[PDB]
RNA sequence: AGCC
C-alpha cells in the first residue's frame, strides 16, 4: 500500500488518481537506486 | 457476420440428405450475446456426391481436342492410354496441379455459387448469364470423361486417369480460376478465348497474348508524370512529353497481330485493333487487362532435356571484335577493386573469417543434393546444406579449403524455375563449399550496391512509386529512354570466358592492397570458385541415360550470380554507349541495371524526331550483335518495361498473373497453411486488375481449413477462429484492413490460442541428442571465441535448434501438432484462464478515450495507381502518396551497429526489443552470446547509450506490429498535412512511450473507418495523466505473434 | 463559435503540462466546453432584464 | 531453456528490495 | 513414418 490516508485512495476523481501513480513511481525509483548499490 | 451465414447455407447444399445434422458450438466470456466458435456436422451418405449435380449443368456440346497445334508430341491433349502405355512409365510431373485441393472440390464451389444468385435482380443477373454460359463448357467436357477421383495426399494415380485426356485436371482447374473472374462483357469475350483454345494449346498460348505489351508502353502520351529526387523522396511533375514511335514499330505490331489469327484469337486482336485507333491512357486498363488474363492459362511443365535444350546449345564464334572484349574485362575488373577496396585496406572482420561468416548463416542458401545421413540411430534424407556440414564434421571431411571441382568426373545436378508466358531458367546445384568461399566477400559487394545510383540495391524499399519512380526524372521532348531485352543473358558468349577473368583479374590486385594473412586467404577462395567454373559439367537425366553437357556460362542458383550479373550489365552498357556515339552526340543521364533487364536515358542536342528513333535502334542490335549478343533493341520516348512493371503514360501498371488453383512445385505445407497462400493470392490479385469473386475465395477456405477426426463427423471452423490475430490466421473481415478486435470475448480467444503456439517436434529433439549435433555446437565455439564459457556454449546449442525449423519434416510436426491440438479447443467450449499483454490488450486501453466527430475533406492529389480498387482510391486522393519510406532495420541504432560490425550474427527485432528494457548486467549476459568480445560489450553498457538506445527500438517494432511499412498501408502518406486537422490530441510531455502510440493509433483508425465507409471522421483524446503512467509500465512486456506463413504476406514478390 | 477540441489543443501548448508531475496548470481546461459557453451568455443577459 | 526467458525483468529485482514511501 |  501507500499509507496515505484513506480518503484519498478509495477516491475517484483525476486530481487523487494522479496522486496515487506518483507516488508509486517515486517507490520504484527509491528501490532502484538501492538496488544498484547492493550489486 | 457473413462468413458464418455462407458457412450455415454451404452445409445445407452439399448434405441434401435428411441423415445430416449441423451442431453450433458457442461459448462466452462470462461463466453464464455469445459467438459462435465451430459447426459440426454428422453426414453419413457421401458417395457419389458430386457427380450427381453435375449432370444438370451439362448441357451443349462437349469440346473436342485439336491434336495438331502442338510440335511436341506430348504436349497434345491425347488420351493417356494413347500416350503412357503401360502403368510402369506414367509421369505424373507434367499435369500436376500442386495444390492440396482437388477437381471434385472446386467444382462444389462453383455449383454452390450457382444457386444462391439463380433468381437474381436484372444487374447481377447478367453477370449469372455470363458465368453460366462459361461453365456450359467446362461441365459438358469432364461429363464425358467423368469426374478423376483423387489420391490421399491429392495426386491423381494411372487408374483414374486411363480413359480420360491427360491434362483434363490441369485445364479444368484455371478454367475454373478464370470463369469466376468475370464480370464484364470485355471480361467474357476474353474468357472465351482462353477456355476453348486452351484445350488443345498447351505450348504458345501464353507466349501469343502477352507479346505486344511492351511495344504498347511507348505509344501512350504523358501529361503529367510522378518523378522521383536524387535521394529517393517523392515529386509530380506535370510536363507534357509528346510519344514518338517509327514506321517499323507499326510494321511489327501488326506482324504481332497477325499471329495471334493464326492461332484462332478472334477477338483479343480485335480490342488492340481498336485502341490504336485513339492511343489513349483512359482506355489502357482494357490493355492490361489482356496481359493479366494471358498469364491464368497454366504452367508449361516438360521435360527437363526438352526444355533445356534451347538454352544449353549454342554457337560460339571468333568471329567478334576482340578490341571490344579487352574493354569489357577491363571494367569488370575495375568494379571489383572499387567494391572491395575499403574492406580490404580497413582489414574487416567479417572478410578475416570467412569459414565462419558462412557457417552461421547457411540458413540462406539454397538445397543442395538429396544425400543420405545418419544421426545417430536415424537415417534421414534431406537437401539443407546445414544438414551436410554436421555429418561432414563428423566423419572426417569436412575441408572448406579444398573446393571440388565441376569437370565432366563430377557434374553439376540441374534445377527448374518456371514462369507462363516466358521461357524456362536452370538453377545450379552446387556443393557446400561454394557458398562458405562466396558469402562474406559476396556481401561486401551489396554494401556498395546500396549506396551507388546505378544499381538495383539502391531503389529497393517497400513502395513502389519511389522504387520505380526513377524512370520519368529525366523524361523530356530531347530525350529517349533505351530498354533492351537480352533473349538468353544466361548463355551468351560475353558471360563465359571474359567474365570469369575480369573477377579473377580484380582479385589480383587486392591481394597487394592487403597486409593480414587471412584477407589474403578468403581473397584467394573467392578465386578458386571461378577458375574451377571456367570449365563446369552439367548433368541432365531422360530416359535411362545421363547426359553430361559441356557448360562454361553462368546460371543462377550460385551466390553472386544477383550481384555479379549486375555487374557484366554495366560493363557490356557501357561498351555499347560508346559505339554509339561515333554517329550521334548525347550524353546519358541514368543507367540502372537489374540483373539482366535495364535501361538507359539519353539527351540529346537537338530535339528527337522519328528519325533518330529508327536509326539509334539499328545501332543497337548492331553494336550488339558484333558482340554475339543478339538482342530485341527498343527505344521509346515516354514509357518503358523495368523488371515486370509497365509505366505508361505517367501511371504505373502490374501484372496480376498469380495461379491461384495451381502451383508449380509441390509445396512442403498443410491445408491450414495453403488456405492463407490461397487468401494472400486474391489480394494481391484483386490490387492489381484481377479481381476473383470473393464468395469462391470464401468457399475455398471452408473446404481446405475443415478437419476430420472420423469419416462421418467434420468440424467447421467459425469466422471468430480464422479472422482474430494469433498463429492460427487466415483471413481478413474487409479485404485491405488489419483490425484488432476489442472485445470481452475476443481478447478471451486471443489469450486461449496463447497456450498452443508452441508445440514440441518429436524429429527434431532426438537429432538434437545426437552425438554428431554435439560435434558440430562444439567445433563452432572453438571458432566463435578462443576462450570456453558455458553461457555461450548452451547460447549456441540452442540457436541451432531454431535452424532446424528450416527443416520440412521438422516444420511439419509442429503444425500437425498445432491443428491437432486446436480440435481439443473446438470441440471444448470451456477454455483455460491466464494474462499476457499482447497488442490488443494495449488497445483496451486507450479505445475509450477517444471521441469522433463528422468531417470532409476535399480531393487536392491525384491517382499514380489507376488499377486500385475504389474504396482505396478515396484515401489515395484525400491525403497523399507516400512522399519518403520510414526505416524500420534499426540498423540507424548503436546496438545494431555494434552488432554487424564485430560479429556476424543478425538478431531479429523481436529480439533486440526483449533485451534494451532490462538492466545493465542483462545486456552484457546476451551481448557476450552474439560473439562480441567481453571488452566492447563493457563499453556498450558502460556508456549509458541503452538508455537513449530504448525509443530507437521501439520506433522500429511498432511498426513490425501494426504492419505499417507492409500491406496496403505502405501507399498512404503518414506524416500528411491534411490528417493532423483530423487527429487533435492534446500534448503532455515527458512520457515518449505512450504520446507516440497515441498517434499512431489514432492514424490508423481514421484511415481503417474511411476504407470500411469511405467518409472521414476526427478524432480528440483528452487522455488523463493518471492513465499514461498506467500504460507506460505495458509498453515494454508487450509480446508479439510471429508466425512462418504470416513472414511472406509482407511483401508482393 | 471557435471548436472546443480546436480550441484545447491551442490551450495545452501554451501552458506546456506535463504528464509527470503535478502542477495547477492542468486545472485550466476543467469544463470548458461549448454548451456551457451558451449558458453563462444567456444568464449575464437574462438576469439584468428580470 | 532460452537465454531471454532466465534473465529477470527490471520489475522483478525491484521486488527484492522493501521500502515504504510513507 | 520421412524432400515422393
Amino acid at each position: 500500500e501507500i499509507k496515505i490516508a484513506d480518503e484519498v485512495k478509495k477516491s475517484n476523481k483525476e486530481e487523487s488518481k494522479q496522486l496515487l501513480e506518483v507516488l508509486k513511481t517515486k517507490e520504484e525509483h527509491q528501490k532502484e537506486v538501492q538496488y544498484e548499490i547492493l550489486q | 457476420g457473413k462468413y458464418n451465414l455462407i458457412l450455415s447455407e454451404y452445409l445445407s447444399f452439399i448434405y441434401n440428405s435428411q441423415s445430416a445434422v449441423q451442431i453450433p458450438i458457442y461459448y462466452s466470456s462470462n461463466s453464464e450475446n455469445a459467438t459462435l466458435l465451430s459447426i459440426l456436422s454428422y453426414s453419413y451418405d457421401k458417395y457419389n456426391a458430386v457427380e450427381r449435380k453435375l449432370v444438370k449443368y451439362a448441357k451443349g456440346k462437349p469440346l473436342e481436342a485439336d491434336l495438331t497445334v502442338n510440335e511436341l508430341d506430348y504436349e497434345n491433349n491425347k488420351i493417356t492410354s494413347e500416350l503412357f502405355p503401360t502403368a510402369e512409365e506414367y509421369t505424373d510431373l507434367l499435369m500436376d496441379p500442386a495444390i492440396l485441393t482437388s477437381l471434385s472440390s472446386n467444382l462444389n464451389a462453383v455449383m454452390f455459387w450457382l444457386e444462391k444468385h439463380e433468381n437474381d435482380v436484372a444487374e447481377k443477373l447478367k453477370i449469372y448469364k455470363r458465368r453460366l454460359d462459361l461453365f456450359t463448357i467446362v461441365a459438358s467436357t469432364v461429363n464425358k470423361y467423368g469426374v478423376p477421383r483423387h489420391n490421399a495426399k491429392y495426386r491423381y494415380e494411372y487408374e483414374v486417369m486411363k480413359d480420360k485426356p491427360y491434362y483434363l485436371v490441369t485445364w479444368a482447374n484455371s478454367s475454373i480460376e478464370m470463369l469466376m473472374s468475370v464480370f464484364s462483357h470485355e471480361d467474357y469475350l476474353i474468357a472465351r478465348e482462353l477456355i476453348v483454345l486452351s484445350y488443345s494449346n498447351r505450348s504458345t498460348l501464353a507466349k501469343l497474348v502477352s507479346s505486344p505489351m511492351s511495344i504498347l508502353v511507348a505509344l501512350v502520351d504523358i501529361n503529367g508524370t510522378f518523378i522521383t529526387n536524387e535521394e529517393l523522396e517523392l515529386e509530380f511533375s506535370n510536363k507534357y512529353v509528346r510519344a514518338i514511335v517509327p514506321d517499323q514499330t507499326f510494321d511489327e505490331l501488326k506482324q504481332m497481330l497477325d499471329n495471334m489469327r493464326k492461332a484462332g484469337l478472334t477477338d483479343i486482336p480485335k480490342m488492340i485493333q481498336d485502341w490504336l485507333v485513339d492511343c489513349s491512357i483512359e482506355k489502357f486498363p482494357l490493355m492490361a487487362k489482356i496481359y493479366s488474363w494471358s498469364f491464368h492459362v497454366g504452367f508449361r511443365k516438360q521435360k527437363m532435356l526438352d526444355a533445356a535444350l534451347d538454352q544449353l546449345k549454342t554457337e560460339y564464334t571468333e568471329d567478334v571484335d576482340d578490341e571490344m572484349y579487352r574493354e569489357y574485362t577491363m571494367l569488370i575488373r575495375d568494379e571489383v577493386v572499387k567494391m572491395l577496396e575499403e574492406p580490404v585496406k580497413h582489414d574487416d572482420h567479417l572478410l578475416q573469417d570467412s569459414e565462419l561468416a558462412g557457417l552461421l548463416s547457411m540458413s540462406s542458401a539454397s538445397n543442395g543434393e538429396s544425400r543420405q545421413l545418419k544421426f545417430g540411430r536415424k537415417t534421414i534424407f534431406s537437401t539443407k546444406k546445414n544438414m551436410h556440414v554436421m555429418d561432414d564434421m563428423a566423419n572426417g571431411r569436412y575441408t572448406p579449403g579444398i573446393i571440388p571441382p565441376v569437370n565432366v568426373d563430377k557434374p553439376i545436378p540441374l534445377g527448374r524455375r518456371d514462369v507462363p508466358g516466358r521461357r524456362t531458367r536452370i538453377i545450379f546445384i552446387l556443393p557446400y563449399e561454394y557458398f562458405i568461399a562466396q558469402h562474406a566477400v559476396v556481401e561486401k559487394m551489396l554494401i556498395y550496391a546500396k549506396h551507388t545510383r546505378e544499381y538495383a540495391e539502391f531503389y529497393s524499399q517497400s513502395n513502389q512509386l519511389l522504387s520505380y519512380g526513377d524512370v520519368t526524372r529525366f523524361l523530356s521532348n530531347n530525350s529517349m529512354v533505351l530498354y533492351t531485352d537480352v533473349s538468353q543473358w544466361d548463355s551468351s558468349q560475353h558471360n563465359t570466358q571474359p567474365f570469369r577473368k575480369g573477377i579473377i583479374m580484380g582479385l589480383d590486385m587486392l591481394a597487394n592492397m592487403t597486409n593480414d594473412a587471412r584477407v589474403i586467404q578468403t581473397l584467394n577462395l573467392y578465386k578458386q570458385t571461378q577458375i574451377n567454373l571456367m570449365d563446369s559439367y552439367v548433368q541432365i537425366p531422360d530416359g535411362n541415360v545421363i547426359k553430361k553437357i559441356q557448360y562454361g556460362a553462368v546460371a543462377s542458383g550460385e551466390k553472386q550470380t544477383k550481384a555479379a550479373n549486375s555487374i557484366a550489365n554495366l560493363a557490356l552498357i557501357k561498351t555499347v554507349l560508346s559505339r554509339i556515339s561515333n554517329k550521334y552526340s548525347f550524353a546519358t543521364k541514368i543507367i540502372r541495371v537489374d540483373g539482366d533487364d535495364n535501361y538507359a536515358v539519353l539527351q540529346f542536342n537537338t530535339e528527337v524526331t522519328k528519325q533518330m528513333v529508327q536509326d539509334v535502334s539499328n545501332d543497337v542490335r548492331e553494336t550488339y550483335a558484333r558482340m554475339n549478343t543478339k538482342v530485341k533493341a527498343l527505344v521509346s520516348t515516354v514509357g518503358i518495361e523495368i523488371a515486370k512493371r509497365y509505366i505508361a503514360g505517367g501511371k504505373i501498371f502490374f501484372r496480376a498473373g498469380i495461379n491461384l488453383l495451381n502451383n508449380e512445385k509441390k509445396g512442403q505445407s498443410t491445408q491450414w497453411d495453403q488456405a492463407a497462400v490461397l487468401y494472400s493470392n486474391y489480394i494481391v490479385n484483386r490490387l492489381r486488375g484481377f479481381e476473383t469473386d470473393r464468395e469462391f475465395i470464401l468457399t475455398k477456405i471452408m473446404q481446405m481449413t475443415s478437419v476430420a477426426i472420423t469419416g462421418s463427423l467434420r468440424l467447421f471452423p467459425s469466422e471468430r477462429v480464422l479472422t482474430t490475430n494469433s498463429t492460427f490466421k487466415v483471413f481478413d473481415s474487409e479485404d485491405f484492413i488489419i483490425e484488432y478486435g476489442t472485445t470481452d470475448d475476443e481478447v478471451y480467444i486471443q489469450r486461449a490460442f496463447m497456450s498452443l503456439s508452441s508445440q514440441k517436434s518429436g524429429i527434431a529433439d532426438e537429432i538434437a541428442a545426437s552425438s554428431t549435433f554435439k560435434n558440430y555446437v562444439s567445433r563452432l565455439s572453438e571458432q566463435l571465441l578462443f576462450s570456453k564459457n558455458n553461457i555461450v556454449s548452451r547460447g549456441i546449442a540452442l540457436t541451432e535448434k531454431a535452424k532446424l525449423n528450416s527443416y520440412a519434416p521438422i516444420s511439419l510436426e509442429k503444425r500437425r501438432a498445432q491443428i491437432s491440438a486446436l480440435l481439443t479447443m473446438l470441440q471444448k467450449p470451456v477454455t483455460f484462464k491466464s494474462s499476457k499483454i499482447t497488442i490488443n490488450d494495449i488497445l483496451r486501453d486507450i479505445k475509450p478515450f477517444f471521441t469522433v466527430n463528422e468531417a470532409h475533406l476535399p480531393i487536392q492529389y491525384q491517382k499514380f495507381m489507376p488499377t486500385l480498387p475504389d474504396n482505396v482510391q478515396y484515401i489515395i486522393q484525400c491525403i497523399g502518396s507516400r512522399t519518403y519510406q520510414i526505416e524500420d532495420d534499426g540498423s540507424k541504432s548503436a546496438i545494431s551497429r555494434l552488432i554487424s560490425k564485430y560479429s556476424v550474427y543478425k538478431p531479429s527485432i523481436e529480439e533486440l526489443y526483449k533485451v534494451i528494457s532490462l538492466h545493465e548486467n542483462e545486456i552484457q549476459l546476451y551481448l557476450i552470446s552474439l560473439g562480441i568480445p567481453k571488452i566492447d560489450a563493457d563499453t556498450y553498457v558502460g556508456s549509458k547509450i541503452y538508455s537513449q538506445d530504448k525509443y530507437r527500438i521501439l520506433e522500429s517494432y511498432v511498426y513490425n506490429l501494426l504492419s505499417i511499412n507492409y500491406g496496403c498501408y505502405q501507399l498512404f502518406d503518414f506524416n500528411s498535412p491534411d490528417l493532423e486537422k483530423l487527429i487533435r490530441i492534446p500534448f503532455k510531455g515527458k512520457i515518449p512511450a505512450v504520446t507516440f502510440i497515441l498517434h499512431l493509433y489514432a492514424k490508423l483508425e481514421v484511415i481503417n473507418h474511411a476504407i470500411k465507409n469511405g467518409s472521414w471522421i476526427s478524432l480528440f483524446c483528452n487522455y488523463p495523466k493518471s492513465e499514461m503512467i498506467k500504460l507506460w509500465k505495458k509498453m515494454w512486456n508487450i509480446t508479439s505473434l510471429r508466425s512462418p506463413y504470416t513472414n511472406a504476406n509482407f511483401f508482393q514478390d | 463559435l471557435v471548436s472546443t477540441e480546436a480550441q484545447i489543443q491551442k490551450m495545452s501548448q501554451d501552458l506546456q503540462l506535463e504528464a509527470l508531475t503535478i502542477q495547477s496548470e492542468t486545472q485550466f481546461l476543467t469544463g470548458i466546453n461549448s454548451q456551457a459557453a451558451n449558458d453563462c451568455f444567456k444568464t449575464l443577459i437574462a438576469a439584468m432584464l428580470s
